[PDB]
C-alpha cells in the first residue's frame, strides 16, 4: 500500500523510490551568533570630566562678562 | 477693571486644552518609544481622543463618596487645582507678556509647591480607608524632601543673578544660558522635579495605591498633577535654559516671535519627562527617601557653596 503512492514512476526496486524534500539546504545556512557583544566606545573618564569642568569655568566667565554688561 | 478677568480666563482655558493634549501626546510618544502607535482611531491622528475621554467621563454615571461628604471631600481636589493654577499666575512668556510682576516670584513658586503638599495630604486623609492615608503620608514626605532640594537649587540660580522676578533672570540668561555652566545643577533640578510630582522613576506610592474615588474627583486630581508637571517644566526652562531667547544671536532667529522659543523649550522638556518615564524601572520607597536625604541634599548644598565661591573671588557678581 506504499509503492505507487509514495512514487509510481520508474523505480525497479522499493529502494531509491521516493523524493522527500523536507529539511535544510547543504551548509547549515550559516554560522550564527549567540554571544553578547556591546561595544563601549564613549568618552570614558577624563574626556567627560574635563568637558564638565572646562565648560563650567567658561560659563562662569561668560556670566561675569554678561553681568558687567547688565550693570 | 474688566481686562484682568479676561487675562485670567485666557490663562486658564488654554492651560486645560494643553494639559489634555499633554496626556494624549504622552500616550502617543511612549507608544512610539515602545514600537507601536498610540491612539490613532478617533481623531484624524488621534487628535479627538482627549475630547472623547472627557465626554465619556462626563456622561459616566457619578458616585458620590461616603466620607465627610461636604466641605472636606468635595474641596481638596479643588484646593490642589487652585494651587497649581495660582502658581501658573506668574510665569513670563515674553518680554512683559506676564500676568503679574510679583517682584519675589521665586519665593512665590516655592511656597505654592508647599501648599500643593497640603492639598495632597488633605485629599488623602479626607477618604475613609487608612491605606490611602499611609500612601498620603508617604507622598507628602517624598514631596517635601525633594522640595528642600529644589530650594537649594533655586538659591544657586539666584546667586548667579541679583534680583528675583523672573524677567530679570531671563535677561541674565540672555547673556548666556545658565544651563551651560551649571549643567549638573540642571540635571539635579530635573531629577528633583521628577520626584516632586512622582512621575518617572519614583512612583511606588501611587503604584502601591494601585496594588493595595469620584470620577470627576479623580479627573480633577490627575488634572492637577499634570498641570503641576507642565508648571515645573516651565519654570525649569524659565530659569535654566533661557526663557524666550534665540540661540547664537543671529538676526534671522529674531524673526521668530520669542514666545515660540519658550514653547519649544517647554515642549522639549515635556518630551524628556515622557521619555525618561518609559525607559527605567521604579525605585522602592526606602531607596527613594534615602536618595532624597543623602544624594541630592549634599550635592545641592555643595553646589551652592561652589558657585558662590567661584563668583565671589572674581568681579563677576552683580
Ligand atoms: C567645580 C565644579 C566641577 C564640577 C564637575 C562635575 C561634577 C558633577 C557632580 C554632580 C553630578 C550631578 C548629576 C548626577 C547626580 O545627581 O547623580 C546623583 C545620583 C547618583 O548616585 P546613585 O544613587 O545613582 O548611586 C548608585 C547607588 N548607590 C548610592 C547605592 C551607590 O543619581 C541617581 O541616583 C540617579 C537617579 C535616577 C535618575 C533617572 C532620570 C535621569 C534623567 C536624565 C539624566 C541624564
Amino acid at each position: 500500500t506504499e509503492a505507487y503512492i509514495r512514487n509510481k514512476p520508474g523505480m525497479v526496486s522499493v529502494k531509491d523510490m521516493p523524493v522527500l524534500q523536507d529539511g535544510p539546504p547543504p551548509g547549515g545556512f550559516a554560522p550564527v551568533r549567540f554571544a553578547r557583544r556591546i561595544p563601549n566606545k564613549g568618552p570614558s573618564a577624563v574626556a567627560i570630566f574635563l568637558a564638565a569642568f572646562g565648560t563650567f569655568s567658561w560659563g562662569m566667565y561668560q556670566v561675569g562678562q554678561g553681568n558687567k554688561i547688565r550693570r | 477693571y474688566i481686562a484682568v478677568p479676561a487675562e485670567i480666563l485666557g490663562i486658564i482655558l488654554p492651560l486645560l486644552l494643553g494639559v489634555a493634549f499633554l496626556v494624549l501626546a504622552e500616550r502617543k510618544v511612549m507608544a512610539f518609544v515602545q514600537r507601536r502607535k498610540g491612539p490613532d482611531v478617533v481623531g484624524s491622528f488621534g487628535l479627538l481622543q482627549p475630547l472623547a475621554d472627557g465626554l465619556k467621563l462626563i456622561l459616566k454615571e457619578p458616585i458620590s463618596p461616603s466620607s465627610a461628604n461636604f466641605s472636606l471631600f468635595r474641596m481638596a481636589p479643588v484646593a490642589t487645582f487652585m494651587l497649581s493654577l495660582v502658581a501658573w499666575a506668574v510665569v513670563p512668556f515674553d518680554y512683559g507678556m506676564v500676568l503679574s510682576d510679583s517682584n519675589i516670584g521665586l519665593l512665590y513658586l516655592f511656597a505654592i509647591s508647599s501648599l500643593g503638599v497640603y492639598g495632597i495630604i488633605t485629599a488623602g486623609w479626607s477618604s475613609n480607608s487608612k491605606y490611602a492615608f499611609l500612601g498620603a503620608l508617604r507622598s507628602a514626605a517624598q514631596m517635601v524632601s525633594y522640595e528642600v532640594s529644589i530650594g537649594l537649587i533655586l538659591i544657586t540660580v539666584l546667586i548667579c543673578v541679583g534680583s528675583c522676578n523672573l524677567s530679570e533672570i531671563v535677561m541674565a540668561q540672555k547673556q548666556i544660558w545658565f544651563g551651560i555652566p551649571l549643567f549638573p545643577v540642571l540635571v539635579m533640578f530635573f531629577i528633583s522635579c521628577l520626584a516632586e510630582t512622582n512621575r518617572a522613576p519614583f512612583d511606588l506610592p501611587e503604584a502601591e495605591a494601585e496594588s493595595v474615588y469620584s470620577s470627576m474627583g479623580s479627573a480633577l486630581f490627575f488634572l492637577g498633577e499634570y498641570a503641576n508637571m507642565i508648571l515645573m517644566s516651565g519654570l525649569c526652562t524659565s530659569l535654566s535654559l533661557g526663557g524666550w531667547l534665540p540661540i547664537l544671536d543671529l538676526p534671522i532667529f529674531k524673526r521668530i516671535p520669542g514666545s515660540i522659543w519658550f514653547s519649544i523649550k517647554v515642549i522639549l522638556f515635556l518630551f524628556l519627562y515622557i521619555w525618561v518615564r518609559a525607559a527605567f524601572p521604579r525605585y522602592r520607597y526606602d531607596q527613594l527617601m534615602g536618595l532624597g536625604w543623602k544624594v541630592f541634599l549634599p550635592l545641592s548644598l555643595a553646589w551652592v557653596v561652589a558657585v558662590s565661591g567661584v563668583s565671589v573671588t572674581f568681579p563677576w557678581l552683580p
